[PDB]
């Protein structure tokens, strides 16, 4: 027959009988030093209660039963942290944490990249300030004319309104055609193309090999400056302080083994015009 | 076509970048090489010339350093299946 | 050949190119005469603004309008970095589109 | 390096070892940074890094540190692609159930615990209770308990009781499974019952506890406790333009678990109830269950969306999944396209290529090239040179494609010809320039069609593509023996015309001394090129075996024809140059040219003809005008005659004489006969209307008219569109599938009305829509046949075996429509065949019989032959070489690892595009001899037939069988037998309309219980028009007399009891209804009495539903037994047709239906192979009552006559080569040795026979029966699982062999393509053979 997650779990709920309001005072006392009989009856009895707060969440990010399951964690919180001192009520103070939990839940299991619990409260203001304005008289939603209503800076609204993710599905067929799929198109950035990796390593091998073509002294210098040569990137003034063991002189051979390896490379068949343009 | 810009999650030529894709060789070009005796040929149009990122660019490699002979490897289109039928609680492996 | 030298089946295409300017959470785009890594031959098309001169002859590969983006932690390679100098470029944190 | 791929159930320990690191929190990334946050679905530190050797935090970010991973926030530093490798895993505090194993047609969990599937899916939501080791209980482990039945449980019993609800208890309940004990239990239950409700419920258990046994896998394992997480960048997490971000439907089904997953461990810590901790449970169900798959009781999340949702398991199924949509496609590199066009003076191995093309494609290439001739130094600044398109590398292009092939195929891809390869030139342009003889291969026009390019890149290819793929190879058709390669309507037309001879022209009657002569007077233009004239040629003969001598002679041709002869090679003689030049004639030229002087010498002279018959047809500027349509002058007086002849019946149709039915056949078949007249008239006006004048005369001669030249010659146009052109088009037809009245006397010369125009459109969108059909069935067929063929390949050299198939060839009608010259053309003998005389034979042995035995075969008198088959063959995994033959591409037979299955599935699906008795008289003079068939000589001189099995034949004086015809039941035959027949007289009569009897001995008969009043009533015709006994029908009998039928016994003249010989009973047969009695009651004759007279889709669609085997909506009915039979009860419903075996004693009765007439009488012995009810029979009966020689007859025969309607030609290798696989799997008729009622594949049925035999076992009681499967159930008997996922369905393929084990080899062809290794077939099998002998062997 006909079977549902939802129904099944109703049904459960309601055969339990409401609890008389006045033999709360007896489970209340008992649950403060430990025993696993009154709390069971307490916590059955507003189970009742949930479902209606559960209802009003309606077209929501999260499910029936997600609302409905959030909900039942703020209720052994709000019974294990109560006090029956007052005496003026009981099922007043059991829905305040099952509403604060609902909250807290539909704000960080809605979207994919979460949001921390300080920046998203003041991001439902500017989403309730938008739709007023929106229906006033024939009115378009902008970002201009919202920046007035709120006193918000022109900076600060396209910052507030940008932050929401929306982040959209790949597995979507993109047209009225169900024959291609928005994956399929998608390139990436981080790999190359095989004949662009061949030409990196080339000219990589080509820069150390040339190297080799020229004196001794001068070699040493230039790979540690940029740290080609299996080094670290460094300064002038740290080569020249224990290794250079010269302020000027270091700067000088620089700037000539900079211009050595210019002519060699003209002389290739790589000028500027092929490779910096 | 020669190289070009490959997909993200199948390593396939595709188009984007000024240029058009690659030819599709579907199943009907693959009986047309399966009646003929050409083994070499439909290994190479499968493997090295799509869906191997170790493939290509060690291909691309020999041809400009004179000598070629394959790249094998394994097709990324039996990769990525072989981690989604692990993730659905099925072990497969290769015995050798 | 007579066909063809008296200019028969010869037809005009007219093509639309179109740029768009975003706002990118780094920086805006604006439309600018100033693009790192190239020379006079591709700057001479262009005008004060940025944009080609209405006329003008295009081939294959010719810059129309003028638009660098801002980048930010490039992380250049030390490799790279040892090629500049040779020729003395200056360092742009603006990428080319 | 892998072999035997093999797929199981993963366990929760393994299941822990693939991953690095387990999932706690829901979220991907950081809102702020987009960097992967800890301990979620995206983590640098359990999956690989973002970036290229670098962490998170930034520590380590070069080459040297590898295994060093920081500790602050760094992580593993990697190449940044292990991210398609790395997994994880969810500890989940309660076990979930599997929907794959549980959701399915068979129910492995239920049937693994007796269990139902809704019962199953009861308990797994926490709803009903469970009883684990009942034990000394009031109740069973099968009986659940309620919430009002659980309570009671505990108060009664106390000890020994244990109760669990959900998840937990299915997971108990597969641990004490006892599988090592509850297969003893199964064993000793099974062969007590013996209803067939059980027996395939039992078995169907039996075989699963054997499965989970062998192959290792637990059934614990079934429910999991820990799921794996799929890679990152499987389900990439990229951003767009504009700071969009775009994720994979299976993030928030990730997310969905583990905000569940963390809610239900957070729930069982605080003490919470089982009211609100079981619902925690039922969600974590669900939420596991949509994410595995989508479509089950357990609907996918919907949320601002319209499709439900892509889960993991939609990945690999529904007709989009990854391993689905590689096998239809896949792009690849160094490929292109471009429109063709028409290159008259490229050689046959080579094609036009455009400079832009050659660039892009050969770019690799000069890269190499440049670097090593010392143009550029680095491979930088060599790519910079391409741009420029310096002059200098244009050099290097020409020289990197000089002996470089490229391939080129069309879009559609019907047969093998559809990939050639020919050697690229550089030409100036964007098209393709394509050679004009390789267009009937590729079926291409240039109307702006494209074909693809690619790039061999390796020399093992580039060897392929020469040797193989070449465009000169493949100069024969796969399919027949026939060239492919042949000059079309261009090359035909100046062919034609330039032999062509005349009656009088300019240069008639001069003598050459040689050919030379000849192309110096016409060249001179002192000669016409058709004139009768002499000139002596110097011919060589190839004829004699290794001489190849010269004769001089002088002969009398035209001068066109002497200068087609400079271009035939020597080994051809003159006398094949002095026809028409037909376009049957010059491909009849190729094919001789190629068994004779070779391949290389005619690929040579195949473009000798392109380029003479191109030459010529332009000389001669033949033009259609409006003038060569001739209209001839008696078609005015044939229409007019038949307008005149309608209104003569237009008038009777107003009349009354004749009605709506009749007036129609009456003005149809009218205007049909004045269409052929017409025909007739057109074409002797069309072709004989030439004349000239010779010394002073008027002669006729053929016509030199550029509308009948196009249509003689065969180069384009036939007679029934010539016909339109000149003649009347005739009768339209109606998409209703009627013919109009009204025809269309009008051509399109002369232009039609408005009405008429309107009435060709019927027929006109018809053949057009029926095109789309045409490439939507004939394309599903052709995969179905490959679907199935694609594991035959060619392994063995020699079976050694000498069963066969007999040949003859089909003598139906007059003439043999298809001799034995092209039946056993290609076919190696099975047995040695006799001459007429003793101990003399034609062949010696079993030889390949080419074109110099088929003329050995014809001057001899034999006409059967005993050849070798593949549905005879006895090679395991394959077919042999010698049973296949040589009927392919080459001249040479069939070599090993030739994949002979997939060519014979593309050579029947190729041509489906173009798919959609009274009296016999014998025609020709023979002798007249009769097989099968026992008659009995009357009295008066002639012969009565009483067998069906037989037929008539008429032999020819040499002894060759030329003439069949079949005779009904009580044909009197006029001939005798042995006796000169006359060419166009009658030899034997028969009766369609009644059917007659016949009686076995002459006596005083008459009608029992025939009182005229109940059984049979006296009826009288007109004028005493019918005085016999008439029999009357069963409804018309009254009440009390229909038990009673009428009945004649036949008795003797003297008295005594006449009995036939081999039967008990007498010959005593009831009349049936409707029955004339011509013999009166007391009075016959001798023999030949006939008592009781007993009265009386197409195209493509046609070969589909024939090779599936599918039985006809009226099947036939046939005998089982070699028997006489008789009649039942016919007033209770049914016909029980009871028969009594005459030679064996063992009755077999069957039931019969009432709607379906029987054509079969009382009394009458029938055979085994004999028909008893008419209309269509399915190829299983025929198989089994017959066997296999019969059914290979059928099948081939069927589907030949529907090719050979439309002039299509497909050898019968191509359909035996099918068929080998459809009569492939057999079952066993007795139980006993097999594990169930069902068969299994014949070639594991052979193996163990041979090992019960000659071991402890004497006999082979176990034996089998073959069946026929279709092209559809055929294909699913795979034993390998991986090919077995792409034309079945995924997810039921992969269930079954994952709680198998099953172990799955790459010995096939659909397995080695999507995995990656080289194929068996073709130069494959050099690779797989030493590997065989290096794995198994040292
Ligand atoms: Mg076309
Ligand atoms: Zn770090
Ligand atoms: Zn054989």
């Amino acid at each position: 027959r006909a079977l549902d997650a939802t129904q099944l779990y109703l049904n459960e709920i309601g055969f339990s009988p409401l609890l008389t309001p006045e033999e709360e005072v007896h489970f209340a006392r008992l649950a403060q030093k430990g025993d696993p009989a009154g709390r069971k009856r307490m916590i059955e009895s507003n189970l009742r209660l949930v479902v209606k707060i559960a209802r009003r969440y309606v077209n929501r990010g999260l499910s029936l039963l997600d609302l409905i399951e959030e909900g039942n964690l703020g209720l052994i919180r709000a019974v294990e942290k109560f006090d029956p001192e007052r005496g003026f009520r009981f099922s007043t103070y059991a829905t305040w944490w099952i509403r604060q939990t609902i909250e807290r839940a539909i704000m960080n299991q809605t979207r994919t990249i979460r949001l921390p619990i300080h920046v998203v409260k003041e991001l439902n203001v500017y989403l309730r300030a938008a739709r007023e304005l929106t229906h006033k008289l024939d009115h378009e939603p902008s970002p201009e004319e919202i920046a007035n209503l709120l006193e918000k800076p022109v900076a600060e609204v396209k910052r507030m309104l940008g932050l929401n993710e929306r982040v959209t599905s790949v597995d979507v067929s993109l047209g009225p055609d169900s024959d291609k799929t928005l994956l399929d198109t998608l390139t990436d950035d981080r790999p190359t193309d095989p004949c662009e990796l061949l030409q990196d390593d080339d000219l990589s091998e080509s820069i150390d090999q040339w190297l080799t073509e020229l004196t001794d002294k001068q070699r040493e210098v230039v790979i540690r400056r940029f740290g080609l040569r299996g080094h670290e990137s460094s300064t002038l003034e740290e080569v020249g302080q224990e290794i250079g063991l010269t302020r000027e002189r270091v700067r000088q051979i620089q700037v000539e083994a900079l211009k050595r390896l210019r002519e060699i490379l003209e002389k290739n068949g790589l000028s500027s015009d092929a490779l910096f343009q | 076509r020669s190289t070009g810009s490959y997909s993200l999650v199948t390593q396939q030529p595709l188009g984007g970048k000024a240029q058009f894709g690659g030819q599709r060789f579907g199943e009907m070009e693959v009986w047309a090489l399966e009646a003929y005796g050409a083994a070499y040929t439909l290994q190479e149009m499968l493997t090295v010339k799509s869906d191997d990122v170790n493939g290509r660019t060690k291909m691309y490699k020999n041809i400009v350093d004179g000598d070629h002979r394959m790249e094998a490897g394994m097709p990324e289109s039996f990769n990525v299946l072989i981690k989604e039928i692990r993730s659905l609680g099925i072990d497969i492996e290769l015995e050798t | 050949e007579r066909v063809v030298q008296e200019d028969r089946f010869t037809t005009i295409h007219i093509q639309e190119l179109t740029c768009v300017a975003r706002d990118t959470k780094l920086g805006p785009e604006e439309i600018t005469a100033d693009i790192p890594n190239v020379g006079e031959a591709a700057l001479n098309k262009l005008d004060e603004a940025g944009i080609v001169y209405v006329g003008a002859e295009v081939q294959a590969g010719d810059i129309l309008v003028g638009k660098v983006t801002p980048k930010g932690e490039t992380q250049l390679t030390p490799e790279e970095k040892l090629l500049r100098a040779i020729f003395g470029e200056k360092a742009s944190d603006v990428k080319d589109t | 390096e892998f072999d035997a791929i093999r797929i199981g159930l993963a366990s929760p320990e393994m299941i822990r070892s693939w991953s690095f690191g387990e999932v706690k929190k829901p979220e991907t990334i950081n809102y702020r940074t987009f960097k992967p946050e800890r301990d979620g679905l995206f983590c640098a530190k359990i999956f690989g890094p973002v970036k290229d050797y670098e962490c998170l935090c930034g520590k380590y970010k070069r080459l040297k540190h590898r295994g060093v991973i920081c500790e602050k926030c760094g992580v593993e530093v990697a190449l940044a692609k292990v991210r398609r490798e790395r997994m994880g895993h969810i500890e989940l505090a309660s076990p979930v159930a599997h929907i794959w194993f549980l959701k399915s047609l068979p129910s492995r969990i239920g049937l693994l615990l007796d269990m139902t599937l809704r019962d199953i899916e009861r308990v797994l939501y926490f709803e009903s209770y469970v009883v684990i080791d009942p034990g000394m209980t009031t109740l069973e482990k099968g009986q659940l308990l309620n919430d009002e039945q659980y309570f009671e449980a505990l108060e009664e019993f106390g000890d020994d009781f244990d109760a669990r609800m959900g998840a937990e208890a299915v997971h108990e309940l597969l641990n004490a499974i006892d599988l090592e004990h509850e297969i003893g239990r199964l064993r000793e239950e099974i062969p007590q019952t013996n209803s067939e409700t059980k027996i395939k419920k039992l078995s169907k258990r039996l075989k699963l506890m054997e499965a989970f046994q062998g192959s290792g896998n637990k059934p614990e394992w079934m429910v999991l406790t820990v799921l794996p997480v799929l890679p990152p960048d499987l389900r990439p997490l990229v951003p767009l333009d504009g700071g969009r971000f775009a994720t994979s439907d299976l993030n928030d089904l990730y997310r969905r678990v583990i905000n569940r997953n963390n809610r239900l461990k957070r729930l069982l810590d605080l003490a919470a109830p089982d009211i609100i901790v079981r619902n925690e449970k039922r969600m974590l169900q669900e939420a596991v269950d949509a994410l595995l798959d989508n479509g089950r009781r357990g609907r996918a999340i919907t949320g601002s969306n319209k499709r439900p949702l892509k889960s993991l398991a939609d990945m690999i199924k529904g007709k989009q999944g990854r391993f689905r949509q590689n096998l239809l496609g896949k792009r690849v590199d160094y490929s292109g396209r471009s429109v063709i066009t028409v290159g008259p003076t490229l050689r046959l191995h080579q094609c036009g290529l455009p400079k832009k093309m050659a660039l892009e494609l050969f770019k690799p290439f000069i890269f190499g090239k440049l670097e090593g001739r010392g143009m550029a130094t680095t491979i930088k600044a060599a790519k910079k040179m391409v741009e420029r398109e310096l002059p200098e590398v244009w050099d290097v292009l020409a020289e990197v494609i000089r002996e470089h092939p490229v391939l080129l195929n069309r879009a559609p891809t019907l047969h093998r010809l559809g990939i050639q390869a020919f050697e690229p030139v550089l030409i100036e342009g964007k098209a393709i320039q394509l050679h004009p003889l390789v267009c009937a291969a590729y079926n291409a026009d240039f109307d702006g069609d494209q074909m693809a390019v690619h790039v061999p890149l390796t020399l093992e290819a580039q060897l392929e593509a020469r040797a193989l793929m070449m465009s000169t190879n493949n100069i024969l058709s796969p399919a027949n023996g026939e060239p492919i390669i042949v000059p079309s309507q261009d090359v035909v037309m100046g062919l034609y015309y330039m032999t062509r001879e005349a009656i009088n022209a300019k240069g008639e009657g001069m003598a050459f001394a040689d050919l030379q002569e000849v192309d110096r007077a016409y060249r001179s233009g002192q000669a016409s090129l058709h004139a009768r004239v002499k000139v002596r040629i110097n011919e060589k003969i190839k004829g004699e075996d290794g001489q190849l001598t010269a004769n001089t002679r002088i002969v009398d041709t035209t001068v066109g024809r002497a200068l087609l002869f400079q271009v035939v090679p020597a080994g051809l003689p003159f006398d094949v140059v002095n026809q028409s030049m037909k376009k049957k004639a010059i491909s009849k030229l190729i094919n001789h040219c190629y068994r004779v002087v070779g391949l290389k010498d005619t690929v040579i002279f195949a473009d000798q003809l392109m380029y003479t018959g191109f030459a010529y047809s332009t000389i001669s500027g033949v033009s259609i005008g409006v003038n060569d349509f001739v209209i001839p002058d008696e078609k005015a007086r044939i229409i007019n005659a038949a307008t005149d002849e309608v209104k003569e019946i237009e008038s009777q149709y107003a009349s009354g004489l004749v009605t709506q039915g009749e007036k129609y056949n009456k003005v149809i078949d009218l205007w049909s006969k004045a269409n052929d007249e017409v025909s007739k008239a057109m074409m002797a006006n069309l072709s004989k209307e030439k004349v000239v004048d010779r010394e002073g005369k008027e002669v006729d001669q053929e016509s030199f008219n550029s509308m009948y030249m196009m249509a003689d010659s065969g180069a384009r146009g036939s007679a029934a569109q010539i016909r339109q052109l000149a003649g009347m088009r005739g009768l339209m037809a109606k998409p209703d599938g009627s013919i109009i009245e009204t025809p269309i006397t009008a051509n399109f010369r002369e232009g039609l009305n408005v009405l008429q125009y309107f009435i060709s459109t019927h027929g006109a969108r018809k053949g057009l829509a029926d095109t789309a059909l045409k490439t939507a069935n004939s394309g599903y067929l052709t995969r179905r046949l490959v679907d199935v063929a694609q594991d035959l390949v060619v392994t063995e050299i020699d079976c050694g075996t000498e069963h066969g198939l007999l040949m003859s060839p089909h003598i139906e009608g007059g003439d043999v429509v298809e001799p034995l010259g092209e039946r056993v053309l290609g076919r190696v003998i099975a047995r040695d065949v006799f001459k007429p005389g003793s101990d003399e034979v034609i062949v010696p042995a079993g030889t390949l019989i080419d074109e110099k035995w088929v003329d050995f075969l014809e001057v001899m008198s034999v006409d059967e032959v005993v050849v070798r088959s593949p549905i005879t063959c006895e090679t395991r995994h394959g077919i042999c070489a010698m049973c296949y033959g040589r009927d392919l591409a080459r001249g040479h037979r069939v070599n090993i690892g030739e994949a002979v299955g997939v060519i014979a599935a593309q050579s029947i699906g190729e041509p489906g595009t173009q798919l959609t008795a009274d009296n016999v008289q014998v025609k020709n003079g023979g002798t007249i001899r009769l097989h099968n068939l026992k008659h009995v000589v009357r009295a008066d001189g002639a012969l009565v037939a009483v067998s069906r099995s037989g037929e008539l034949a008429v032999a020819d004086d040499f002894g060759r069988e030329r003439e069949r015809y079949k005779l009904p039941y009580g044909a009197v035959i006029s001939v005798k037998e042995g006796d000169k027949v006359d060419p166009g007289a009658i030899v034997a009569k028969w009766d369609p309309h009644t059917h007659p009897i016949v009686t076995e001995v002459d006596g005083t008969v008459a009608f029992v219980g025939m009182e005229e009043g109940i059984t049979v009533k006296r009826q009288t015709d007109e004028l005493t028009g019918l005085t016999n006994i008439e029999v009357m029908d069963p409804k018309d009998r009254p009440a009390a007399g229909k038990d009673i039928r009428p009945a004649v016994k036949l008795i003797d003249a003297a008295g005594k009891d006449l009995l036939l010989p081999g039967t008990d009973v007498p010959a005593q047969y009831f009349l049936p209804a409707n029955a004339l009695v011509n013999l009166t009651d007391g009075a016959k004759v001798s023999i030949g009495d006939v008592v009781a007279r007993i009265p009386q889709t197409g195209g493509l669609p046609r070969v589909a539903d024939l090779f599936e085997a599918r039985r006809p909506k009226e099947p036939s009915i046939l005998a089982e037994i070699s028997g006489t039979i008789s009649f039942g009860k016919e007033t209770k419903g049914k016909r029980r047709l009871v028969i009594t075996p005459n030679d064996g004693s063992d009755p077999y009765e069957e039931l019969i239906p009432k709607w379906r007439h029987l054509n079969v009488f009382e009394g009458e012995q029938v055979n085994r192979g004999e028909v008893i009810s008419d209309g269509p029979s399915n190829p299983h009966d025929i198989l089994r009552l017959l066997g296999v020689s019969s059914l290979a007859k059928y099948i081939v025969n069927e589907i030949q006559d529907v090719y050979r309607l439309q002039g299509v030609k497909i050898n019968d290798k191509h359909i035996e080569t099918i068929l080998r696989q459809m009569l492939r799997k057999v079952e066993v008729s007795e139980s006993g040795d097999s594990s169930f009622i069902k068969g299994d594949q014949v070639e594991l049925t052979q193996v163990l026979e041979e090992n019960e035999q000659l071991g402890t076992e004497d006999k082979f009681p176990a034996k089998y029966e073959r069946v026929l499967l279709g092209i559809t159930k055929a294909s699913l008997s795979t034993e390998s699982f991986i090919s077995a996922a792409s034309f079945q369905e995924t997810t039921r393929v992969l269930t079954e062999a994952a709680v198998t084990g099953k172990r799955d080899f790459l010995r096939g062809l659909k397995e080695n393509v999507v995995v990656g290794r080289l194929i068996p077939a073709g130069t494959g099998l050099a690779y797989h053979s030493e590997r065989k002998r290096q794995r198994d062997l040292g």
